[PDB]
């Protein structure tokens, strides 16, 4: 819980051809990447981007508390 | 400094992280150090007896508060990983900290020779003084790098064998190049380690064994090994080697001056916190710990069974969320369609996998026989504990385009239901504490066009407001607008729920909370 | 088994004992390849891991290491069998027990051979040198 922000990535690999390739159109015109995590072997796979080893350190709030 | 969530083991607590070790007494009455990995600092805490010593006759309970947590880590890391044998030369950082202490008496009892590092003369004098076996050859100073010289210097440029290292940045690297060949490296800090500094592995041409070392997994896992340590240190304790700290000792009631004074970074062996004074007696058996003021925060049992209509609703869900957060082991969620959407789904899997035992329900309460079946549902599970009424239906509009229909539905949720709760809670439910319902600030304020809403609303606070007078719980809480999930702009869940918090605990009976545009 | 088995010359073996342990996984690592390999090992080792190096390339060039990885209990080893025969002689003989108790036991099972005749040292050293040799 709480908000937390990449600090280290081990490896990203991005290959546009690929990623090109791998779109694929929706029914409306929009166009959409599938996307797997699998949190076992670190790796988040997306189209053509491949990103392993991701870091995430907790960040401490800004505790502006704005509303009072 | 340190993210709470940093500490090993889910907690979630967001709170009574500030603890490792104590020394008090037993259910029994028999005198016991412990040692915990988190909520130490509390006049009770508990633990399982596999990390609980028994305080011999000599110690008084204010010199064991210091021995668990510094001995543990230092037989954890020289005797069970460094595998240190007597004659060996080691180097031990910070030796006025308590970790430091507790290393070096380990060490000259094998007959090591000690490399120390202080940080000022005063803390060298009183090393001096605690144990003679050390020469004036064995000291450095901890501020800077020359350690690595005067190391180098009187092993005859051979190093040392083991480096019990606790120091960050360019020093870590200069307690590195110490090392002996088959040496043994004991890194105990975690700053370096946290900032994946690198590491020339060429050291390990020489034959290194390179550690890392926290104690803090023991404590949640790997139960088998942890007798080891335990045996290692009663035996310490039994042979004499275990030798109390120094300490100061400050009160409970001035435990932020402890803290100003660890801060401050000028103590010399341990910073102790009486809760208690000790007793002359040797086994009091006594009742209970006395009695102290404390800010009121709200907590539930185990056997207490919890009902929220509408729990399946966004604000249901966060709300449910915040209980199971205080210990609630038994819901009840109300929903006339039940589980819809993927969210929902979401959250009572994962309730579900925790172990608590969540129930999804069709009871309208709206109708007398449908509140009594839900609280038998409830009982099913567990006596009545609380019950939440969170449902609502919203037919808006001027009273132009109003019609009885659209107030009956309206009231049917919040006011008949309110209703049929009441009666069926004061029939069946005796154990039952809290009588929570939500109100809009249009019941107090009026906003236009939700007539019917506010008429629901201002039901609900007479309901409540009855309930209290006649000594049962009751209470209606008058929210603004809600964010996350009038001239009132949106309040966020946490501040809600922080709100919440502090209204369950106070006396009185209609409370309300928005957030004031500009 | 059949499913104990990876790929040497690229970093795959990675994946293969992530996914067939669990995620979790080795809890003892004994390595002899290069730098890439080296680093895909390292993130196989599971907490309260151990790390055997025995290979000198990596350590002969320096390379730099990750240090992060000891927030787990990870011990890391260097393994050189070299420094029993310059001393330790002492602590040779534990091996030395441990090598005759192996024989004894029938754990120690010999590898299997190719011989050379003497005059043909140089066709040795070059069929080594290929490396297509098992044992
Ligand atoms: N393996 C693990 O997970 C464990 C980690 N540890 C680590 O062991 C070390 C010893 O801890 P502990 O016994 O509490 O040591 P203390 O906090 O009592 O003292 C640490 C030493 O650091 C130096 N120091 C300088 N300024 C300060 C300051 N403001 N506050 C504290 N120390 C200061 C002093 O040595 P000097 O005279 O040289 O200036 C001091 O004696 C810590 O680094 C701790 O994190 C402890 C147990 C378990
Ligand atoms: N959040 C806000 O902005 C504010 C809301 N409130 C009150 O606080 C509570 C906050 O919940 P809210 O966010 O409005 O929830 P929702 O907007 O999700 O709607 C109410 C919830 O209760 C359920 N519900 C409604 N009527 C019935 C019924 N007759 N029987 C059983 N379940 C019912 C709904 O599910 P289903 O439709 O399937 O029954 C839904 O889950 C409500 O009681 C609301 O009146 C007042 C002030 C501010």
């Amino acid at each position: 819980h709480g908000l937390y922000l990449p600090t280290r990535v081990t490896a990203i690999h991005i290959d546009p051809a690929t990623h090109r390739q791998k779109l694929y159109t929706l029914q409306d015109k929009a166009q959409v990447a599938d996307v797997v995590v699998s949190r076992w072997l670190r790796v988040t796979v997306a189209g053509g981007v491949h990103i392993s080893g991701l870091h995430t350190e907790s960040a401490p709030r800004r505790q502006q508390e704005q509303q009072v | 400094k340190l993210s709470p969530d940093a500490i090993p083991g889910k907690w979630t607590s967001q709170d009574s992280l500030l603890g490792m070790e104590f020394s008090g007494r037993d259910a029994s009455g028999k005198r016991v150090m412990g040692l915990v990995p988190a909520k130490g600092l509390a006049t009770s805490v508990l633990l399982s007896p596999d990390f609980l010593w028994d305080v011999p006759s000599n110690w008084t309970l204010e010199e064991a508060a210091s021995v668990p947590v510094v001995y543990s880590t230092a037989y954890y890391a020289l005797v069970v990983r460094g595998r240190v044998r007597p004659g060996e030369t080691l180097l031990i950082h910070s030796g006025s900290g308590g970790v430091g202490q507790a290393a070096i008496a380990i060490a000259l009892s094998l007959g090591c020779r000690v490399f120390t590092t202080v940080g000022s003369a005063e803390k060298r004098a009183y090393l001096q003084a605690r144990f003679p076996q050390l020469d004036s050859t064995s000291f450095a100073n901890s501020r800077d790098t020359s350690f690595e010289q005067h190391v180098l210097w009187h092993t005859g440029g051979k190093g040392v064998d083991l480096v019990l290292n606790s120091l960050a940045e360019e020093k870590l690297q200069a307690s590195v190049r110490c090392l002996a060949t088959h040496g043994r490296f004991l890194e105990i800090g975690k700053f370096d380690l946290s900032q994946n500094h690198p590491l020339g592995m060429a050291i390990f041409l020489k034959n290194v064994t390179f550690h890392g070392v926290l104690l803090d997994a023991f404590f949640n896992e790997s139960s088998a090994d942890w007798r080891e340590v335990w045996a290692l240190v009663q035996a310490g304790i039994r042979d004499g080697v275990v030798r109390p700290l120094k300490c100061t000792v400050f009160h409970g009631a001035q435990v932020e001056d402890a803290f100003r004074y660890m801060a401050q970074g000028k103590h010399i062996g341990k910073v102790v916190v009486q809760v208690l004074a000790e007793e002359p007696e040797a086994v009091l058996k006594g009742a209970k710990p006395k009695l102290m003021s404390a800010i009121s925060k709200t907590f539930c049992p185990a056997h207490k069974s919890y009902i929220i209509a509408g729990g399946l609703g966004g604000f249901g869900l966060e709300l449910a969320q915040w209980l199971i957060q205080r210990g609630v082991q038994k819901l009840v969620l109300t929903s006339r369609s039940g589980i819809r959407t993927g969210y929902q789904a979401k959250q009572v899997r994962r309730w579900r996998r925790q172990g608590v035992q969540v129930q999804v329900s069709t009871s309208n309460i709206s109708s007398l026989e449908g509140a009594r079946g839900l609280i038998a549902e409830a009982a099913q599970l567990g006596p009545v504990g609380g019950v939440f009424n969170l449902a609502v239906v919203l037919r808006d509009g001027l009273l132009e385009n109003q019609t009885p229909e659209f107030f009956q539905d309206v009231c049917k949720p919040k006011y008949s239901g309110t209703l049929n709760l009441d009666r069926v809670t004061r029939e069946a439910c005796p154990e039952l504490d809290y009588f929570v319902v939500f109100s809009s600030v249009s019941c107090g304020r009026g906003n236009a066009g939700q007539s019917n809403y506010g008429f629901a609303n201002s039901a609900m606070e007479r309901i409540c407001e009855k309930r209290r007078h006649e000594g049962l719980p009751g209470l209606a809480v008058q929210w603004g607008a809600i964010g996350d999930v009038s001239g009132t702009l949106p309040q966020r869940m946490a501040s809600c729920l922080e709100v919440l918090d502090l209204f369950l605990n106070q006396p009185h009976m209609v409370l309300s909370s928005f957030v004031l545009a500009e």
